[PDB]
């Protein structure tokens, strides 16, 4: 980790993998039973699940990526949408967690709507469909890369950027059309601006090649999501980010203008 | 699995066994790692999940190749390129005659290349020990055993069930650090370099306190001037004996002034200050590296 020698290299490699892990932006139009809203309810529930099991934020992001990729190429009936969500969470825990929760927990959290074997087989199916390509780049990962450019570090800014980035997971609605490095660039500038009133650093511009102009389109969207947040049908994330652990940033008032 | 002819068991594992095998259609020689599969209470093991997904992004001459994964019912096989032996047995084999200095420099050089490759693709090996390094009659050495590997695009946390064998364990881990870093991997390598050079393990501790003590007796007890932060670490004790750093000239007698320099930098206490594989490759120690072939007693 902490030896500057590879920061660039790692960033560059992540920018490449991100393009290749990409799921179909428009897969939901082509999906029979399930809908963007069904998805929102699923991701929101996964947030709870994470909370309930004390899993990392990275386990959540990964799991979501596995879901949107699995869904860009397998028709799933709304009543199996949760089996897919659960296997994705189990897989992301196995990859990311120090030691994951037992399948038992996963079958349990479903109020037993599914069996252990259904959970395992779906696990085999997801692995096949994703072709063991589980080490995907995430918003979290890009945020981490960016936080290293803070003059100086601010843990309140971080919490906020983590909040906005996490909110993007709920809405395929507008989100599926942006690269993780982008939603991350926007979450970072919004959070930073809201908290310290400062903007997307010139060092991040040179590092990523993104200009505030570039992030504008995503910026406008993230912002409207932030504003509309208390009204959103899904609340798990807002409730989670109003804890001391996150400097209660979800209660932090969003600017009414990006003064962009 | 029907296109494989099992030749001979070449190993065991906590979750598997390794056989040498031959592809009956292509004749390609391979290593098959089998995994039974808890198709009820576990599913694909976490070790397998991480080894597969990470190894598959790491194609490099100095990293053992994962050729295929034959996933099925309640059996998972990993298919790998095959190498003759590991550095542990080679090293034993060479006690007496010793491993020629130019071959040691070649081995170090190649391991650093595989490692730098891993590091810049955000993968920490975390289990670098002589038996996890494979060699061939041609003079190549490759990183192997990614069973403890972890992607670090987001900080890797230290866990007491996932850690190198003691002798190759970094001081920070021993002192209770929270996160792993590339540095831990460079430490293992420094230790291995000294072992090849001397024919004796560098710090062969009996326990964690014994391990730390052996490191201290050699490198000196770390202070705040040396490793700003030590005194505050979780398993640091003010009661620790205060020892002094010895002459590397006395630690690794056969190494020249250049080889000693690289070594002290790979053994640096401050993980933020320990040399990186990427940087070590620049070291003047390699300005004449060559690619000798080993005498394997296969
Ligand atoms: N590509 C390979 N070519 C030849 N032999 C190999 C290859 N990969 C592994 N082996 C052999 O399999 C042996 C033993 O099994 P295993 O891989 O489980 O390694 P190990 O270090 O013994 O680790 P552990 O038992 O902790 O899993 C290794 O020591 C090695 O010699």
């Amino acid at each position: 980790n902490e030896v500057p020698d590879y920061h660039e290299d790692i960033h560059t490699y992540l920018r490449e993998m991100e393009v290749k892990c990409k799921p179909k932006v428009g897969y939901m139009k082509k999906q029979p039973d399930i809908t963007n809203s069904m998805r929102a309810i699923l991701v929101d529930w996964l947030v709870e699940v994470g909370e309930e099991y004390k899993l990392q934020n990275e386990t959540l992001h990964l799991a979501v990526n596995y879901i949107d990729r699995f869904l860009s190429s397998m028709s799933v009936l709304r009543g199996k949408l949760q089996l897919v969500g659960t296997a994705a969470m189990l897989l992301a825990s196995k990859f990311e967690e120090i030691y994951p929760p037992e399948v038992a927990e996963f079958v349990y959290i479903t109020d037993d709507t599914y069996t252990k074997k259904q959970v395992l087989r779906m696990e085999h199916l997801v692995l096949k469909v994703l072709t063991f390509d589980l080490a995907a780049p995430t918003v979290n990962q890009f945020l981490t890369q960016y936080f290293l450019h803070q003059q100086p570090a601010n843990c309140k800014v971080e919490s906020l950027a983590m909040f906005l980035g996490e909110l993007s997971l709920i809405d395929a609605d507008p989100y599926l059309k942006y690269l993780p490095s982008v939603i991350a660039g926007a979450a970072f500038h919004l959070a930073l601006y809201t908290v310290t009133g400062q903007s997307w650093p010139e060092s991040l511009i040179r590092k990523t090649g993104y200009t505030l102009e570039s992030l504008k389109p995503c910026l406008m969207d993230l912002h409207q999501t932030y504003l509309k947040a208390p009204q959103h049908a899904q609340q798990s994330i807002r409730e989670k980010y109003k804890n001391s652990k996150y400097h209660g940033v979800s209660l932090l008032n969003p600017p009414e203008t990006l003064n962009l | 699995m029907e296109n494989f002819q099992k030749v001979e068991k070449i190993g065991e594992g906590t979750y598997g066994v390794v056989y040498k095998a031959r592809n009956k259609l292509t004749g390609e020689v391979v290593a098959l790692k089998k995994i039974r599969l808890d198709t009820e209470t576990e599913g694909v093991p976490s070790t397998a999940i991480r080894e597969i997904s990470l190894l598959k992004e790491l194609n490099h001459p100095n990293i053992v190749k994962l050729l295929d994964v034959i996933h099925t019912e309640n059996k998972l096989y990993l298919v790998f390129e095959f190498l003759h032996q590991d550095l542990k047995k080679f090293m034993d084999a060479s006690a007496l005659t010793g491993i020629p200095l130019p071959l040691i420099k070649s081995y170090l050089f190649q391991l650093l290349q595989g490692l730098a490759f891993c590091h810049s693709h955000r993968v920490l090996h975390r289990d670098l020990k002589p038996q996890n390094l494979l060699i061939n009659t041609e003079g190549a050495i490759k990183l192997a055993d990614f069973g403890l590997a972890r992607a670090f695009g987001v900080p890797v946390r230290t866990y007491t069930h996932e850690v190198v064998t003691l002798w190759y364990r970094a001081p920070e881990i021993l002192l209770g650090c929270k996160y792993y870093s590339t540095a831990v991997d460079i430490w293992s390598l420094g230790c291995i370099f000294a072992e090849m050079v001397t024919r004796r393990a560098l710090f062969p501790g009996d326990s964690e306190i014994d391990q730390l003590f052996r490191i201290f007796r050699t490198l000196g007890t770390p202070d705040e001037v040396v490793w700003p932060g030590v005194t505050s670490m979780p398993d640091y004790k003010p009661s620790f004996p205060k020892w002094a750093r010895q002459d590397f000239s006395k630690v690794v007698p056969p190494l020249d002034e250049d080889g000693r320099s690289l070594l002290s930098q790979m053994l640096h206490y401050d993980p933020n200050k320990r040399i990186s594989a990427k940087a070590a490759l620049a070291h003047p120690f390699f300005q004449d590296v060559t690619k000798p072939v080993p005498h394997l007693r296969l």
